[PDB]
């Protein structure tokens, strides 16, 4: 099993730091004509001086998130513009992280401090994101990598066994009890010898039962074994074509004149349909140009909803929640057995201490001790909960529920379905709240229940193994973060973050003027004149 | 050049992928296996003109029912092929093969070939049909069926002897043309 997709750090960066985007914004022209384009520039690298003013930048987040229009969307926005603009500059970006958070800190202490970094609602918030996966990119590159991969392919392997209806989406083999396919159809395993007409056969493990598409899916992924996505074509661009004796020359899709349509239904053309053997020749050649439609079950759509009794609570748990059936409940349990070693391995690395331990992960844990200790938080749970709103529940648990952040991998339905299972139960271990189980309890913590226990011991001991280290000084990891500024060449859209940054300051200008005047050593710096200068120059 | 595709259809066993093989490669293959969708290729001159015609050989077999229109669209010709000696794939003519090719093409051009026709005069094969008590197709009995299928022409070949087998290919040509 050689080759492993990871993604080239820009590709990682832009995921993590835009999620809802589908393609980075800062990879766009200006939009400004050429004859302001010189005086608008300098302006935006005035800017670039002025951010790097930490009585200028504190003050400037400050104002930002007291107003009400700029929403938790602005806020997690502007920190990854902020990210872009101070990515060569981590040492004062970890600065600005430090002074945020003690802001954070004090906040909290005066109100409920198990409260703290739980949302991603604020600027510092997104920030602490943002810096964990600049540190952590090269330790998933390293030591998660390799587990996380042994995971996905884990499943899709397991997956793949049994069938899938491609319309309703529900699996043989799953974790979640909604998507599991409760009818028992009846299938068999082919072995098609693939080709690949865009050459020399390749054996690849199918079922009678997949569709055109699913087939071809499958074939894919041996055709194109150490291939990334984004090398890959598009399936849509290659037709599955079937040859047998000297010259086959036919070709096989979901929806042709074939198609078995009876009454307001259409079946899905699969490979039992056309009656594809064992052994068979099965190519894939470039494409040259009412009734529902069903696949294995038909969908059962059901008028369900009635009107409610006045009096009636009927609470989303006890009555609605029947209890797994046995039958339902053996094969999700014997899918998480299958999978066991793959999330074993996992939850290891993530929290293995016999292993080094990144300094980011140290240093920012010494610090969160320091905060507690400075503010007379001597409470264990509420640090604890601090540590695990920092790093497993900020980043480790998005890693797991989607490995598009750090992989060049399509994922499925089913997939994503069964990555919640396992990122749910890696959210239980680091939970401090004691669950009794029984009947409406969630699925990932009726699977995981002779688990659970143990995953809580071993976040229990990564954080205290952590504490009984050495402390991480700040000389120690601005030395990280400088190297860290360095490794990375550019091309991330600073210049287009810098104009994008601008956009907030001309639509709270008179507020962010009033902060920059009222304090007396931004007075005595001249900030508020400074900003005007680069307001000026924009527009 | 022009390009002519041509599909074969016909009852199991009648002599469809024999037919083919006998005017390609000029040799008959003897050894039965049941084709599921072969295909084979010819350069013929028809008429001084220079045509490369595309053979589709297709499943007698009702249970490859569902894979059969496939090779049907884009088609310029259709050969229904039926046994001389077997009066059941005569009668399976007018009950299976000519509505299921007017189906899926309803304006290309249709040719009711005659199959085995060494073995009509052949004594051993007529003493066979006696004891099962069938007579064998004659030429006023397949020319009345191509008349009730609504065929352009009709035409009686052998893939063991090569007889009138050569004239099949070269009218089949002649049907596109006009
Ligand atoms: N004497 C004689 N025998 C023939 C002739 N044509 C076919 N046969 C014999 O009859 C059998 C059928 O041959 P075949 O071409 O495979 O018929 P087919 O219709 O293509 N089979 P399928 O329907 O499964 O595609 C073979 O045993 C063959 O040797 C013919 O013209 N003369
Ligand atoms: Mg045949």
């Amino acid at each position: 099993g050689s080759g492993i997709p990871f993604l080239d750090y820009k590709v990682y960066a832009e995921r993590i730091f835009f999620p809802g985007h589908r393609e980075s914004p800062l990879h766009r022209d200006l939009g400004v004509p050429e004859s302001r384009r010189p005086t608008v520039e300098q302006g935006l690298g005035q800017l670039s001086n002025l951010l790097n003013s930490k009585l200028f930048l504190t003050k400037f987040i400050h104002t930002l998130e007291t107003q009400r229009t700029f929403s938790a969307r602005d806020r997690a926005y502007v920190a990854s513009l902020l990210t872009v603009a101070l990515h060569g500059k981590l040492e004062y970006f970890t600065d600005i992280l430090r002074t945020l958070l003690s802001d954070l800190v004090a906040q909290y202490v005066a109100k409920n401090p198990k409260l703290m970094l739980r949302r991603t609602e604020t600027v510092v918030e997104k920030l602490l994101t943002n810096w964990m996966s600049i540190c952590l990119y090269t330790f998933v590159r390293d030591s998660v990598g390799e587990p996380l991969y042994m995971l996905f392919r884990g499943i899709k392997h397991q997956v793949d066994k049994g069938p899938v209806d491609s319309v309703t989406g529900k699996a043989k083999y799953t974790l979640n009890d909604n998507r599991l396919l409760r009818e028992d159809v009846e299938y068999r395993p082919l072995t098609l010898n693939a080709l690949l007409a865009v050459a020399q056969g390749v054996p690849v493990k199918v079922l009678d039962c997949d569709t055109i598409s699913q087939a071809k899916e499958k074939m894919l992924d041996q055709l194109y074994k150490g291939v990334p996505l984004t090398q890959r074509p598009d399936p849509r661009t290659l037709d599955v074509e079937w040859r047998s004796g000297v010259a086959g020359h036919l070709i096989l899709s979901d929806e042709d004149v074939t198609s078995e349509v009876q009454g307001l239904w259409r079946r899905l053309n699969t490979l039992q349909h056309y009656k594809v053997p064992d052994g068979a020749t099965v190519a894939l050649v470039p494409c040259l140009t009412g009734i529902r439609p069903w696949h294995l079950v038909k969908p059962s759509d059901e008028p369900e909803p009635p009107r409610p009794r006045r009096g009636s609570l009927r609470g989303g748990e006890r009555e609605r929640a029947k209890a797994i059936p046995e039958i339902y409940l053996t094969r999700l349990l014997s899918m998480k057995g299958t999978l066991q070693k793959f999330v074993d391995d996992l939850f290891q690395v993530i929290l293995s201490t016999s292993r080094p331990v990144p300094l980011a992960v140290k240093y920012f844990f010494d610090l969160l001790d320091e905060q507690a200790q400075q503010h007379g938080i001597s409470d264990q749970d509420t640090i604890h909960i601090w540590k695990t709103n920092s790093l497993p529940l900020r980043f480790w648990i998005n890693i797991i529920k989607n490995p598009q952040f750090v992989f060049d991998v399509q994922t499925s339905d089913n997939m994503d379905a069964v990555l919640l299972v396992i990122a749910q139960t890696f959210m239980d271990a680091c939970t401090l709240a004691d669950h009794k189980l029984g009947r409406d309890s969630p699925i990932n913590k009726l699977l995981y229940a002779r688990d659970i226990p143990r995953y809580k011991r071993m976040v229990e001991r990564y954080y205290a193994d952590i504490r009984q280290t050495v402390p991480a000084s700040d000389q120690e990891m601005n030395s990280v973060l400088a190297e860290l500024s360095w490794n990375y060449s550019g091309d991330l859209g600073a210049r287009v973050a810098l104009h994008e940054l601008y956009k907030y300051i001309n639509k709270y200008y008179d507020q962010i003027i009033t902060a920059l005047e009222e304090d007396g050593t931004a007075q005595k710096m001249q900030l508020g004149y400074r900003l005007q200068q680069i307001a000026a120059a924009v527009e | 050049m022009q390009a002519i595709k041509c599909v074969v259809v016909g009852d199991g066993a009648v002599g469809k992928t024999c037919l083919l093989i006998s005017y390609t490669t000029n040799a008959f293959p003897g050894e039965y296996i049941p084709t599921v969708f072969d295909n084979y290729s010819a350069n013929v001159m028809v008429d001084g003109k220079p045509v490369n015609l595309g053979l589709w050989d297709t499943a007698g077999q009702e249970d490859y029912d569902r894979l059969r229109p496939l090779s049907y669209p884009q088609t310029d010709v259709f050969l229904i092929c039926f046994s001389l000696v077997s009066p059941a794939s005569f009668e399976n003519v007018r009950a299976k093969w000519y509505p299921e090719v007017r189906h899926h093409c309803p304006n290309t051009p249709i040719i009711l070939v005659g199959t085995k026709l060494d073995l009509r005069d052949d004594k051993d094969t007529i003493e066979k049909l006696k004891e099962k008590k069938l007579t064998p197709i004659t030429y006023p009995q397949g020319l009345a069926m191509a008349k009730e299928i609504g065929a352009v022409k009709y035409l009686e070949c052998s893939a063991l002897t090569q007889r009138g087998l050569k004239t099949v290919f070269d009218e089949a040509i002649r049907a596109v043309l006009k």
